[PDB]
């Protein structure tokens, strides 16, 4: 066999994803939540379960206190990633952990113990031979197919963009916008309130999430929405709650994605998605930004609302001299983009030197992963 | 470090002496100033900076200047009233044309002294008096 | 502006609000000032200085 | 309104204790440095005159 | 299975429904309550009677 | 008996605003003498390195 | 007499300062900086206020959203520097404006219309009786008390480098280079994040203003420096945000500094400082060289840091032929230097002559400033 | 306190029978400084207990019962709700706002309605914020002794300002935009 598959395990704030080098497709793909119970068992001799971890925590929603190891792309818990990670390869996989190179993904800024950290866990726990640890983003190009472009990777946890051209990423131009989907979650359950709907417990903001992946859309003009659902009631859905109750979610299908455009919502004073790409162009070099507006790519779950391109391009080509042309490139799988492009990266053959082997961690600490990635 | 303390030593000795100085004798000649108009209606003030925080004393000084009566002060001895006061006396300095800037109603009750040194330099200098 | 607020604006000219007293010297000329003075000056004052120790 | 007060009196006069309290602590901290000045004169006397 | 297909851009993992529906915008500030109105520049609101008792 | 201990809480404050006053003045007279001093050490030091 | 003393304004980048001619030091010190809120007045009752100027904008930081008149040494927004002079006026030292001549500072190398709009507003808004604009380097170089010298001043939004050799201005030779300390405060938030601290709004930026002031010092040697810091725990300060909340900034104390001497570090191709003024030198003659290396005159709160000198000597030192004096002055009141330069410009007898008349602007326009000023 | 009442053997079921739960609370709780010590305590002796007189001449006996009610103010785990307590959610919307105007924020702490008028309710509020709170900032809890009917006295003190009476929404308007004009108006 001599080389074997190493798995590629993509982990974000909203789902953990999981798969082999070659595949197209992940393996497994489930929610990041840790469970425990709140009440007390009454019938003597069911079965002790201290926590639950993946899927079996979303069936039983309603009786558990629903916990995230990830706040904003940090790792603030770490025997529930360990909860996970075991989760992920002896159950979801049933492979051996300590027989397989990991590939692992991670947000562009972030503090560096975090990086330290989960290489001094992948390899004093699960006792893995070698281990490498990507930016998304970067991933994202690989899964386009183009190695010039912007990125912009929109998750639950941030919201980051980085140019790169012909290969070479600039750091300098690289921004971290903290807004993210959980936000829009809360925003929307602020909002909720006004017609009278009352969600307030962990276990009912999964409620609220698929609420808002299922009945929410980005207005292309905001104040002619505004006046069309003001005017007639055409624009309006109806939901099913899990116990039979019917919400007519209305006007606010529009106001929850708003948000990213206008953060002045939310209460911050930071630019939006749009303006953010925009800047993140005008921080690069005068030549490479005809190539950088032609390479516009999306990345990540949040970019998933209907109509969200549409807004974009358009923001983009108020913002930009009218000369030239953009082109917004949103594929259809971009929920997967960093797991795929991910794949891509474990399939080349110059890839094998890059590896952290387990022989450098042990002559140089965790530290090493600060020379080798990146 | 050393050079630190010998620019710290510079700015708190020759910026601050200088600045007091010069608002001290400029207090003391407000003062004096404001007196005199005061005086018709048989009010005055000790200190410049703590007797203009209730506001009465401001909208007395208009009532004497302009010759026209102001409406009537809140009845109250709050915070919101002192405010209420000193935002009808802005009003009233807006209303003829008297351009004023950096000058809110919670800055003249908080009692900023440069502040109140600049709303009587510009009732001095732009406003008109007839007698 | 009447006549009596024109003594006030003609007195707010000076640096300090008072006119200055003459006798006293002026803060160019005082030992205040921190620039640094020509080398002969200092030449001067070191050869008086010199000369009262002697 | 007596209660009252003798709320705000007994305010007015726990500030006047607490600046009171900083006041002292100033003036040592001045007089130190002042002392600090003092002595750095012969030694730098010293040199200029050798 | 990457190693066969030429362009990830173009690849289907569901049907997904998409398209089922059917000058930038300016920067906007939340409202104030705590003055009436700035329609008239250097105007007193002290002067001006109340507004249900205008009739 | 509370108009009995308003004059009582009111003497406290009295002298406590009394002396914090003092205690001003002395500060404020501290550091100027201390910037004075500091001053007249750099002239000694411009001697030297002269 | 009929002598009236002119006011001296130095606006900058950062701060403004303003005085009488013929003083010490001046009357006026406050920060440049235009605030306006951004959140819900509910409080009715309360005076309103549309716009905080100076000192009150900064004690009431936290509703309002910051904004800098003054960027990068050129001036964008013309009203609120309007308030910044108006402010200063009447509020910080209470004079009338129409009764005495001004005098005005700028960078070297600027927009040319700047100086024309600085006239225009001038002499038409506040009726002065006459005005001069000069150059920040040359009234250092006057505060310094010598008439040769090569003097480099960097604010908080230009650096600049001039050499005048006995009275005669060298304009081949005048470097303008864009790193400042806003940059330098950019860059002290970039590298925070590694850590693990978040400073985002203009609040936070003033907050990571006050930490470069306060703990930052410039390595005689880096390489050397940054192995003792790896080393041990020795090079740690802790400082204290205003929530209470303590951080510790370790490693990072010298890495913010370091960025004046490489600036590769910001993704800028031009040479340090150092390099700057070496290239300005060898840019003169041949024989005015060895003047112009005993000399060297440093200027502005960005030359404030400790350690700087003896940097800049030993660079110069290893650049400079082994032969010839080099000698950096750096008096210790320098952030102030040129104010004080422009209380010598308005104080000489021949200066009188020098001013730009009301009827000279009338019968020529605004463009007198360019026949009139260096 | 029904619920917990039920478990001395008093049984109080109908809507008038409330009332009567109300006023025994009202007057027969309080704050406990420490839970648990004041558990050990109430367990130990029979010093805490208090008496109370039915309407139709029955006597009760409150004891435990009395500091136990108040607790779930800090406790929501005790009705069921896991959310968290007072002290929790007033730290947390602290926590909310910008770094600059917290250190106000920690010192001007104001209560306010019936429910905050539980003897020792304003020890316990401030021990438990100091306890969340870093130990460099001071925390001042304001409890004015009448302050059931602050919601009202403030009120009465809105309505008597110069410019509220530029704050109205008139008959007029209300005629010419319907309803909907409180949201335009009304903060
Ligand atoms: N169909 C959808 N429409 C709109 N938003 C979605 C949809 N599916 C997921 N999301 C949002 O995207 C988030 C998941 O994004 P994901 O790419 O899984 O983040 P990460 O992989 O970084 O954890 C969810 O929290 C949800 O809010
Ligand atoms: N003591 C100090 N130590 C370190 N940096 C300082 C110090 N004082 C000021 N600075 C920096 O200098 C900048 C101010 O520059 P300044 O001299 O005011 O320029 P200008 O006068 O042209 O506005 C500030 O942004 C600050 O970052």
């Amino acid at each position: 066999d001599d080389d074997i598959a190493a798995l590629v395990v993509d982990n974000g704030s909203g789902m953990c994803k999981a798969g082999f080098a070659g595949d197209d497709a992940p393996r497994a793909v489930f929610p990041s939540i840790v469970g425990r119970p709140r009440h007390q068992g009454v019938m003597v001799g069911m079965g002790q379960k201290d926590s639950y971890v993946g899927d079996e925590a979303q069936s039983k929603r309603g009786i558990l206190t629903l916990k995230y190891p990830i706040e904003h792309g940090i790792v603030t818990n770490w025997d529930d990633m360990e909860k996970i990670w075991h989760h992920t390869f002896y159950n979801e996989l049933r492979v051996a952990p300590e027989e397989h190179p990991v590939l692992l993904t991670e947000a562009p800024l972030n503090p560096k113990a975090n990086r330290e950290k989960m290489t001094q866990i992948m390899f004093e726990t699960f006792n893995t031979p070698a281990m490498y640890v990507a930016i998304q983003a970067v991933l994202s190009l690989y899964a386009s197919g183009r190695t010039t472009g912007i990125v912009m990777d929109s998750g639950d946890g941030v919201t980051h963009t980085v140019p790169i051209y012909e290969g070479y990423a600039l750091p300098h131009a690289i921004l971290r916008l903290d807004l993210a989907g959980r936000d829009l979650t809360d925003y929307l359950m602020k909002i909720l309130t006004e017609r009278g709907y009352s969600f307030t417990t962990t276990a009912e903001r999964e409620i609220v999430r698929d609420i808002k992946e299922k009945l929410c859309y980005v207005a292309l003009d905001f104040e002619q929405e505004m006046a069309t659902a003001a005017s007639s009631s055409s624009l309006e859905k109806s939901y099913e709650l899990p116990d039979g109750q019917v919400i007519t979610i209305g006007n606010e299908r529009f106001r929850c994605p708003e948000a990213l455009f206008q953060p002045s919502f939310l209460g911050m004073e930071s630019c939006g998605i749009h303006e953010t790409t925009f800047n993140s162009i005008m921080k690069c070099d005068v030549d490479i930004r005809k190539d950088l507006y032609a390479n516009t790519v999306l990345s990540g779950g949040t970019t998933m609302y209907p109509g969200i391109a549409d807004r974009m391009q358009k923001e983009i080509t108020a913002l930009a001299p009218s000369t030239m042309k953009i082109k917004i490139i949103a594929p259809p799988e971009r929920k997967y983009s960093v797991w795929i492009g991910g794949s891509i990266l474990a399939s080349l053959s110059t890839f094998q030197q890059m590896w952290i082997s387990k022989q450098e961690y042990d002559e140089s600490g965790p530290s090493i992963v600060h020379r080798k990635c990146f | 470090d050393n050079d630190n303390s010998s620019a710290r030593l510079f700015e708190r000795s020759r910026i601050k002496a200088l600045a007091d100085e010069r608002e001290v004798v400029q207090k003391k000649t407000f003062t004096k100033w404001v007196n005199s108009h005061l005086a018709r209606v048989s009010c005055r003030i000790t200190d410049l900076y703590k007797d203009l925080r209730d506001g009465r004393m401001l909208i007395k000084l208009l009532e004497v200047l302009s010759g026209e009566m102001l409406p009537k002060p809140t009845k109250g001895k709050m915070r919101i009233h002192c405010l209420e006061n000193v935002d009808k006396a802005l009003q009233f300095l807006k209303e003829q044309r008297v351009h004023l800037e950096n000058m809110g109603s919670h800055d003249i009750v908080d009692g900023n002294h440069r502040l109140v040194l600049g709303l009587i330099w510009t009732i001095i200098l732009r406003f008109q008096i007839q007698d | 502006k009447h006549l009596i607020e024109d003594l006030i604006i003609e007195s707010s000219k000076f640096p300090a609000a008072q006119p200055p007293d003459p006798n006293q010297p002026a803060k160019i000329e005082t030992d205040y000032w921190p620039c640094p003075p020509s080398l002969a000056v200092v030449e001067t004052e070191w050869r008086k200085r010199k000369a009262s120790r002697r | 309104s007596l209660n009252r007060r003798i709320q705000l009196v007994e305010e007015e006069l726990d500030r006047a204790q607490e600046r009171l309290a900083t006041a002292l602590q100033k003036l040592e901290e001045a007089e130190k440095a002042a002392d600090e000045s003092e002595r750095g004169m012969k030694v730098i006397e010293n040199r200029a005159l050798k | 299975a990457i190693l066969d297909i030429e362009r990830p851009d173009l690849m289907i993992y569901e049907p997904h429904f998409t398209y089922s529906l059917l000058t930038g915008t300016p920067r906007t500030s939340l409202p104030h309550f705590h003055h009436p109105e700035t329609t008239r520049p250097d105007s007193n609101i002290y002067k001006k009677p109340p507004i249900y008792k205008q009739r | 008996s509370l108009n009995r201990r308003i004059q009582l809480v009111e003497e406290e404050l009295d002298r406590a605003q009394e002396r914090l006053a003092t205690a001003l003045q002395k500060l404020e007279e501290a550091e100027k003498a201390a910037d004075e001093s500091e001053r007249g050490m750099k002239v000694i030091e411009s001697r030297a390195q002269k």
